[PDB]
């Protein structure tokens, strides 16, 4: 991509955390209801725009399972940030983030990291926000995020610009809507473009 | 050891300005999943009809929430047809050219509002939109 700006950005935590989800949703809007545990590291683009200009986070999408990959020590390195992610309802999740915190900064001294507790959207959290601690320390930062509702959802990425940057009021702009290129499509098989627009018709929206 | 230049603001250009509004209201947007037969969400916020002042053309323009990225891009045509859901009064799906992903792609989606009132003005102003593309 174009902008100058872009950040190395490192995912980690537990497997089932909702790591891969989190960069999904943002990647297309989805939200992907299967657990499909990464295998090893996805590397996804993610650009946001801001009051000075596009950045953009190649995001290591890490699996949190110890058992898929290798040399993760690996991916970590001249990673700029992370996030480290963990689910509020399994609170081994939660007390395993102490070790994701040691192995990246062992390896990246100064990174701002961000603690997500994913999945607030479930009704019973058995860890609270008001458990949540590890923060404390300057460069770290909580938020309670859901990639279900969107809760808190572009916030670690707020945070983190404002960090890299070094401007505490950036803000995440409209992205510009460029006028769509002079090209509709082709009416020979419009004929064809109803059935499947049926078969869309013939299906219930969720809910 | 490098510092470096903490960037300019850029002035914010949403690319609208060349445009009027025709509808401005919050929704939920769907597309439809070709390969599963499912439809997949692909963004909640706010849409827009908008006419260029100049070229005439009308477009249906939406934006994500929080991140303001663009879910939906694509002209309107005399063309589409927009065909409300099952029995809800709430929703339509219509087949469209689509570049929120800044690329032009067609796709099938579903545009789901909270009161069936939004959704027949939606339908309403869309329609209106096509009453000047004949
Ligand atoms: N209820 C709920 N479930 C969620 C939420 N976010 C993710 N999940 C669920 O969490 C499960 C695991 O998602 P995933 O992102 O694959 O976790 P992961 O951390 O990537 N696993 P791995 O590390 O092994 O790749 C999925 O079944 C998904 O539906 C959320 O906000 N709410
Ligand atoms: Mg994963």
């Amino acid at each position: 991509g174009e902008p100058q700006v872009q950040f190395k950005l490192v995912l980690v935590g537990d497997g089932g955390t909702g790591k891969t989800t989190f960069v999904k949703r943002h990647l297309t809007g989805e939200f992907e209801k299967k657990a499909v545990a990464t295998l090893g590291v996805e590397v996804h683009p993610l650009v946001f725009h801001t009051n000075r200009g596009p950045i953009k986070f190649n995001v290591w999408d890490t699996a949190g399972q110890e058992k898929f990959g290798g040399l993760r020590d690996g991916y970590y390195i001249q990673a700029q940030c992370a996030i480290i992610m963990f689910d509020v309802t399994s609170r081994v999740t939660y007390k395993n983030v102490p070790n994701w915190h040691r192995d990246l900064v062992r390896v990246c001294e100064n990174i701002p990291i961000v603690l997500c507790g994913n999945k607030v959207d479930i009704k019973d959290r058995k860890v609270k926000a008001k458990s949540i601690v590890f923060h404390r320390k300057k460069n770290l930062q909580y938020y309670d995020i859901s990639a279900k509702s969107n809760y808190n959802f572009e916030k670690p990425f707020l945070w983190l610009a404002r960090k890299l940057i070094g401007d505490p009021n950036l803000e995440f702009v409209a992205m510009p809507a460029l006028a769509p290129p002079e090209v509709v499509m082709d009416p020979a098989l419009a004929a064809q473009y109803e059935h499947d627009l049926e078969v869309a018709q013939t299906t219930a929206l969720p809910d | 050891e490098p510092v470096v230049p903490l960037p300019d603001k850029i002035e914010v250009k949403t690319g609208e300005e060349d445009e009027e509004e025709f509808f401005c209201n919050r929704a939920k947007l769907f597309r439809f999943d070709v390969e599963s037969k499912e439809w997949k969400e692909r963004g909640i916020g706010n849409v827009k009809i908008l006419r260029h002042k100049t070229s005439g053309k009308i477009r249906l323009l939406m934006r994500r929430e929080q991140v303001l990225k663009i879910c939906a891009n694509h002209y309107i045509s005399p063309d589409m047809k927009l065909t409300p859901n099952a029995g809800s009064d709430r929703s339509f799906v219509w087949h469209a050219l689509d570049y929120a992903d800044e690329l032009p792609k067609p796709e099938q989606l579903a545009i789901r509002f909270k009161t069936p009132e939004e959704a027949a003005l939606f339908k309403c102003k869309f329609e209106e939109a096509q009453s000047i593309l004949k």
